[PDB]
RNA sequence: GUGGGAGAGGGUGGUGGAAUUCCCGGAGUAGCGGUGAAAUGCGCAGAUACCGGGAGGAACGCCGAUGGCGAAGGCAGCCACCUGGUCCACCCGUGACGCUGAGGCGCGAAAGCGUGGGGAGCAAACCGGAUUAGAUACCCGGGUAGUCCACGCCCUAAACGAUGCGCGCUAGGUCUCUGGGUCUCCUGGGGGCCGAAGCUAACGCGUUAAGCGCGCCGCCUGGGGAGUACGGCCGCAAGGC
């Protein structure tokens, strides 16, 4: 399976408005995805995280979703 | 006395019981069953085949409201929470989507002694 | 808190001569900066305990370097104490 | 001075009147209590992840600014006392860490 | 000193969503809950389930780790402010300014105390239901103090790495966190795991020493009696030394 990472432009992690790039780093609920699947570093990971819950607070990300086909 | 034609079926299931609520597009409820609605008292009542009738029976009661297509929700876990979903599917209502919305807290309440 | 405009000005105000960094007297005239404004921090937040064990160490170390002082130069240690105002 | 970021949500369905008033009120806000305005990025109706005050959407608004620290908590104040300023997050300004590069 | 860096380090104020409970409303019948079975309990004054709205308290899912920070206790949503410690590079400044530390002083999980607030959920005591030869327990239903906050006390612990602090010396390998570098790698500084020499009664330790040395502090001298008695000190008390 592919990685986040993989396949991604050279994008800021600092940027908690751009929801175009943080969507794909939530899960199909709205829970963060982990390293094994992100495949960021530890501090990329940490960073990210962060920027999630702004993003999440501003309304622009789901605090969580619904899951499908259960 | 509705003639709803569409709707969505909450399927609340525990470790003690399972129920079944059918509702309408906007949330209001039309019917509903469980496993004390049938026959079944005790701990019979939180059985697969208990969840199975009473998914079967509420599906009976929306058909007599005139209920064709339907939307799932599923929320809890138990013995016969997937029984009730196979029953819903094979009941005569045309399933639309089945969606697990099980209510889980962001570490918010502080448990019983027997959850932690 | 302390920018290098301020950790400057105390520097070349204290140096023993151009260019001096860590002479004793510009040690301890920035320690003792550093601890007039933890102690300005702690008049409020008297609830801040790490904070003031940090001020405890600076403390210490602060005295340690004026015991030198005082050993080594009187005439110098009693120019800095009175140019600080410790003691 | 420091430079700062603030994010602005409010309600959507304002008019022109309303929307202009808003927006002057909070320039005089940041008139008023010393906010340099450095840049601007108006992104206006947004569809949000989650309904907030029972609107599921939202007008964006973002300054970029420099201003005194010790009066950012009672700008932000002053900006939240509005009735349709739903969301306001003041973020001290950070440098771009980029990831894949 | 300069210039960079990581962090649930501390304090203050603000703020977000999920969930529980409660209240208002809509729609909707006959049970829900609970257990190995059950019963107390709640429900026709309309519950449970579903939908919308409101109130309040407490705690922060995913990220999260075998991770990080702190002297220890301990510290997890987000934002801002105040502030501590620490690491690296530069080789710049002072010129032995160092190490330890009886006493003292400060900090010190939980529970507990006092005054005043607060109170969702949980829950000693207690009230019931079961189980049993009996049930004063485990299991179920309730439920007060408390848990939460402000301020002042309390000074205990498996307060554990059961390993005091500092420095130097003594094979490496592997995973990792964080810096620097001419960046298959090297070089610091933390977190683990194997294992040289050596140590150990053995288990095991092994550059994070329980190895080889040095400095300083604390403590030990058979078990029970007993952390008891007396005395002193501290404490509102419980009680602690
Ligand atoms: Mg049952
Ligand atoms: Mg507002
Ligand atoms: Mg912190
Ligand atoms: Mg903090
Ligand atoms: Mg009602
Ligand atoms: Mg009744
Ligand atoms: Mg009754
Ligand atoms: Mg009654
Ligand atoms: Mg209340
Ligand atoms: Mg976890
Ligand atoms: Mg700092
Ligand atoms: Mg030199
Ligand atoms: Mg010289
Ligand atoms: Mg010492
Ligand atoms: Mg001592
Ligand atoms: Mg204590
Ligand atoms: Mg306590
Ligand atoms: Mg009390
Ligand atoms: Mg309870
Ligand atoms: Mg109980
Ligand atoms: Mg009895
Ligand atoms: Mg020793
Ligand atoms: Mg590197
Ligand atoms: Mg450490
Ligand atoms: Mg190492
Ligand atoms: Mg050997
Ligand atoms: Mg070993
Ligand atoms: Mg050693
Ligand atoms: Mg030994
Ligand atoms: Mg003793
Ligand atoms: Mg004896
Ligand atoms: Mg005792
Ligand atoms: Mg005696
Ligand atoms: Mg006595
Ligand atoms: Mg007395
Ligand atoms: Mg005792």
């Amino acid at each position: 399976k592919a990685k986040v990472k993989a396949t991604l432009g050279e994008f800021d992690l600092r940027d908690y408005r751009n929801v175009e790039v943080l969507k794909r780093f939530l899960s199909e609920t709205g829970k963060i995805l982990p390293r094994r699947r992100t495949g960021l570093s530890a501090k990329e990971q940490r960073i990210l995280a962060k920027t999630i819950k702004r993003a999440r607070i501003l309304g622009l990300l789901p605090f969580t979703e619904k899951l499908v086909r259960k | 006395k509705r003639q709803v034609a569409s709707g969505r079926a909450y399927i609340h299931a525990s470790y003690n019981n399972t129920i079944v609520t059918i509702t309408d597009p906007d949330g209001n409820p039309i019917t509903w069953s469980s496993g004390g609605v049938i026959g079944y008292k005790g701990s019979r009542k939180g059985t697969p085949y208990a969840a199975q009738l009473a998914a079967l029976d509420a599906a009976k009661k929306a058909m007599a409201y005139g209920m064709q297509s339907v939307d799932v929700i599923v929320r809890g876990t138990g013995a016969g929470r997937e029984q009730a979903i196979r029953a819903l599917q094979a009941s005569g209502l045309q399933v639309k989507s089945i969606v697990d919305d099980t209510p889980v807290p962001h570490n918010g309440c502080r448990p019983k002694k027997k959850f932690r | 808190p302390i920018t290098k405009e301020e950790k400057q000005k105390v520097i070349q105000e204290f140096a023993r001569f151009p260019g001096d960094t860590g002479s004793t007297e510009v040690q301890v005239a920035l320690l003792t900066l550093r601890i007039n404004r933890l102690s300005e921090h702690l008049k409020v937040h008297k609830k801040d305990h790490h904070s003031h064990r940090g001020l405890l160490m600076m403390v210490g170390q602060r005295r340690r370097l004026l015991r030198y002082l005082q050993r080594e130069d009187p005439e110098r240690y009693r120019a800095l104490i009175e140019k600080l105002g410790i003691r | 001075m420091r430079r700062y970021e603030v994010n602005i949500v409010l309600n959507p369905n304002l008019d022109q009147s309303q929307l202009a008033l808003e927006k002057e009120i909070i320039q005089r806000a940041l008139e008023n209590y010393g906010a340099r305005v450095e840049k601007v990025e108006e992104l206006g109706l947004r569809r949000l992840a989650y309904p907030i005050a029972k609107d599921p959407q939202g007008y964006f608004l973002w300054y970029q600014v420099e201003m005194p620290e010790d009066r950012v908590n009672d700008l932000a104040r002053e900006l939240r006392i509005r009735d349709n300023v739903r969301r306001v997050m003041v973020v001290k300004s950070q440098e771009p860490f980029l990831a894949n590069a």
